[PDB]
């Protein structure tokens, strides 16, 4: 089976809200590796937003996100989730989930679908 | 960089709302000390309210303002903030904002905020009326001449007073206001040589904080 | 679940991975060595997002055989990617902090402590009076003894502890951490304390200031001397069954060798590989009663080590009864585990 | 709880002498080698200055004048030599358990030679006939004690009516008084 | 942080010839450097991963190299299908993407 990272659909939601992302994964033991969020804007190019790691939730962020993302996941249901809190004019991206290869491998060679991200 | 604690200014509140008192701290490792909120009504002694610890966050309230004052803080900015609730005429004191001893051990306040007036009443705001003094002319004896400014009607406390934009300080004796038919009256006088009031221009300048009157 | 294939060796950290073809721990090279593979490594050892550093250091070891990374491998574990050498590009092997630990601003006759001096020092409450103390060593687990929390005090919901607080009458409910869980060791034997170590969890983790701040666990190697420089901190009575003291104090006691601690003169055999003894043969230092699971830290290499905690004593103010306390450094892998699984 | 009583209620002392100040204790406030009683100041219009800490501890900044003593349930704020800007009122604080706790305070007063006040009259002046209100404001200056009374002679005839009356506090320049009669 | 500068930021190409897209890193990165592609909308793909390999069933033309703080990354005959906003990843210490480039025909 390809290792499937099925996110949700394309959302909308006012500024000064809180929009809950989520990403199910198939295809590969969810709690061996770990599952990373990258934003996706037109002009500023590609950005990493932060990593989830199933086992134990150890979560890594990047300076700029701090407070404006909270990952979160769920091992029985196998499907991680991002939280973005007081989404405003410039958090309107096509955010994508993506896991990297291993523990000991960093790299992101499976992606989701993307989830284009707008705000009203 | 001397360690300070900043106060909001006085509030005129009516009976039944809330108010939240700021107190800005800089100067020293906020999170590293305690900091305590002190009310003392007029004339009647220091009371503690409680305090908060800013790393953490958990407040200790006496038992008489439990449910009547929320501390909270504001790590981010160094501030803590103390929110009255249900104010009523009692209410009205003035609120010190202290820093206690480094791990709070001592539980001793050794450095206060200027104090935050509160005024709780449900009067309308008033204009002070400033009428300058001048002595009269048959009572010139010597060199001694006595000047001063009337304050009346003005509401609420305080008023700042100043003489010559802060170039006269010697002698000037500031009265206390006292609440006259619902109202407060502030007066002030000041003491020169003869020979310099007409040759000097003396006059006085106030500044309510409510409604700005400089006169 | 065997998953300790990884540590940490003596004061300078430098990672190490076991390998089963000569049963032995070798060092990692700091060649081509990725920062994440020490995240990585350091989550594969108990820390919630808890890294401090990675850097190259020469081995401060005695190991004349390294673990040379093969940079060809792909999406393999981290023992299957990295093969025996005998030599490394940079004379540099891999020295890997997990976590901001050790550093502080700086009991029978121990003067008082200033506030910052032990940061990790915890007063554990059962109803609203002290029972007995630990040491902050993560944002979220504290080590005790395991003789605190025997039964009926077994239960979770009893305890709340006190960290960042000197003073005992400030030790108002509202100030501490309610415990998640209380795990104590298995093999605890409470007729003759042998495994006396306790673990707990907090529901909220705790931010560290400069009040509030973990103790480094040692790691393996840590070549302590016979007699080292310990200090000791806690509530207890101050005076043999005395009251509960209001602040925290501190002592300057020495490691007692443990081939002296066992003669006829002294507890005679009873100290089993699992607990170390502390004080004076000569006395009038001690931990007494009190101050239970509290720290026994060292100071070696600018860090503070939980060289053990407080298990038992014959009497405080007593000449050829050291306190006698547990040997962190043998439950340290145990007490990996029990972090690790969290959650599962 | 404790509750710490603070007495006098007032001292007057001539300068250059020694005021003491007396703060007692519900139950002790001394444990462990500490005694949590500390002593404070607050002048007119000015926040509390903590003079003294633990009892016997001075703080940074203060005059060596100020002394500390006292354990368990007595303890005693020492003035010596008692200067001019020390009128203010001193405050006692508890801080053994929680609630901390103050003392009542004891405002401190200066004795010193009496002095007959500087009486001032002011006819109002043009702007206040404007809105048709009448005050006539005498100003009483640098006199001492200030237990003092006035009264009004208008036309040379007496009257009382509605008397407002207003008094300084100490002067820490010169320990007088000042009032204000309108 | 590791940041690191990719220019050009664009660069109108000549197809079937040949065109590199320089990144650059704020530390010493050990080689630990991927390069991506970004289609419209088909999401971000692996091409090359540690400046010297390329992920299987990818085409031989990519290839690229570097090392200390500066890399390299060079397609030859361009094809239609290469038409990319190319990406360098460093995972030497957390994750950081290059500015990217848009490589358009000319």
């Amino acid at each position: 089976d390809q290792v499937q990272l099925q996110q949700s659909g394309a959302e909308l939601a006012r500024p000064g809200a809180s929009v809950k992302l989520s990403c199910k994964a198939s295809g590969y033991t969810f709690t061996s590796c770990g599952i990373s969020w990258v934003k996706q804007r037109t002009g500023q190019g590609l950005e990493w937003i932060g990593e989830i790691y199933p086992r134990g939730g150890n979560t890594y962020y990047n300076e700029k996100f701090k407070g404006k993302a909270t990952l979160t996941a769920d091992k029985s249901s196998s499907t991680a989730y991002m939280e973005l809190r007081s989404l405003t004019s410039e958090d309107s991206a096509v955010y994508f989930c993506a896991r990297e290869n291993g523990n000991y491998d960093p790299l992101f060679a499976y992606w989701g679908q993307g989830t284009l991200v707008t705000v009203s | 960089d001397q360690v300070q604690l900043q106060q909001s200014g006085p509030e005129l509140v009516k009976p039944g709302t809330s108010v939240k008192i700021s107190c800005k701290a800089s100067g020293y490792t906020f999170t590293d000390y305690y900091i305590n909120w002190v009310k003392q009504r007029p004339g009647q002694g220091l009371e503690w309210i409680g305090w908060i610890f800013p790393g953490s966050g958990s407040s200790y309230y006496n038992a008489i303002f439990k449910g009547k004052a929320t501390l909270t803080v504001d790590t981010s900015s160094n501030t803590a903030h103390m929110s009255l609730s249900s104010l009523t005429s009692d209410d009205s004191a003035v609120y010190f904002c202290a820093r206690g001893d480094f791990g709070n051990f001592g539980g001793f306040f050794t450095y206060w905020g200027q104090g935050t007036l509160v005024t709780v009443s449900a009067a309308k705001t008033t204009a002070p009326s400033v009428y300058p003094l001048a002595p009269v002319c048959g009572g010139t004896t010597g060199s001694s001449v006595t000047l001063g400014c009337l304050v009346k009607g003005y509401f609420p406390e305080p008023v700042t007073l100043t003489w010559n934009s802060g170039s006269l300080s010697s002698g000037v004796h500031t009265f206390p206001a006292l609440l006259q038919s619902g109202l407060y009256t502030l007066s002030s006088s000041v003491t020169v040589t003869s020979n310099t009031w007409p040759s000097q221009t003396i006059t006085c300048n106030v500044a309510h904080p409510a409604s700005s009157t400089k006169v | 679940d065997e998953n300790r294939c990884v540590r940490l060796y003596g004061p300078n950290f430098i990672l190490q991975v076991y390998s089963s073809q000569r049963k032995s721990w070798h060092p990692v090279c700091q060649d081509d060595w990725n920062e994440n593979y020490g995240r990585a490594a350091c989550r594969d050892m108990g820390y919630k997002n808890n890294f401090y550093s990675s850097q190259g250091i020469v081995d401060d070891s005695g190991s004349t055989s390294f673990m040379k990374l093969n940079t060809s491998a792909g999406n393999v574990d981290i023992y299957k990617k990295l093969y025996h050498s005998d030599a490394c590009s940079s004379k540099a092997v891999v020295s890997l902090r997990c976590i901001a630990c050790g550093v502080n601003l700086n009991i029978v006759g121990g003067e008082s402590a200033l506030p910052g001096a032990w940061p990790w020092q915890v007063s554990l409450h059962v109803q609203n009076v002290h029972v007995c103390g630990g040491s902050i060593i993560t944002p979220e687990w504290i080590v005790t003894a395991a003789h605190c929390v025997e039964k009926p005090l077994n239960n979770p919901w009893h305890w709340t502890a006190f960290a960042g607080i000197l003073r005992q009458s400030f030790m108002f409910y509202g100030a501490g951490y309610q415990v998640e869980k209380v795990i104590s060791h298995p093999n605890y034997d409470s007729k003759t304390k042998n495994n006396d170590i306790a673990l707990m969890k907090l529901q909220k983790p705790l931010t560290f200031n400069d009040l509030v701040k973990p103790v480094c666990l040692p790691n393996p190697g840590m070549m302590l001397q016979p007699e080292q420089l310990c200090w000791i901190s806690g509530w207890g009575a101050t005076e043999e069954k005395g009251k509960t003291s209001e602040v925290l104090n501190a002592a300057k006691v020495l490691l007692i060798e443990t081939q002296r601690c066992n003669s006829r003169y002294v507890y005679d055999n009873l100290i089993t590989p699992a607990m170390i003894c502390a004080g004076f043969l000569q006395g009038n230092v001690d931990s007494c009663q009190g101050d239970s699971g509290g720290p026994l830290v060292t100071s070696k290499n600018n860090i503070w080590w939980l060289i053990g905690d407080t298990s038992w004593g014959s009497g405080c103010a007593k000449a050829y009864r050291p306190g006698v306390y547990g040997n962190v450094m043998v439950f340290t892998d145990w007490i990996y585990r029990q972090m690790r699984a969290d959650g599962e | 709880d404790v509750v710490v009583t603070q007495s006098p209620a007032s001292l007057a002392v001539s300068l250059g002498q020694r005021a003491t100040i007396s703060c007692r204790a519900s139950k002790s406030v001394s444990t462990s080698g500490y005694s949590f009683m500390h002593w404070y100041q607050q002048k007119p219009g000015q926040p509390p200055k903590l003079l003294i800490y633990l009892a016997s501890n001075l703080e940074s900044g203060v005059p060596a004048r100020f002394s500390g003593s006292g354990s368990g349930t007595d303890f005693i704020l020492n003035i010596h030599p008692v200067e001019e800007e020390d009128a203010a009122t001193y405050y006692c604080q508890h801080s053994r358990e929680l609630p901390l706790t103050f003392g009542a305070g004891t405002k401190l007063e200066l004795k010193r030679a009496d002095a007959a006040p500087t009486v001032s009259i002011f006819p109002p002046s043009s702007e206040q006939l404007t809105s048709g209100g009448a005050s006539v404001v005498c100003f009483l200056n640098n006199f001492y004690p200030k237990d003092i009374n006035v009264k009004w002679k208008i036309d040379g005839s007496e009257r009382q009516n509605g008397v407002l009356n207003s008094w300084t506090d100490q002067d820490s320049k010169d320990s007088t008084y000042s009032m204000s009669s309108t």
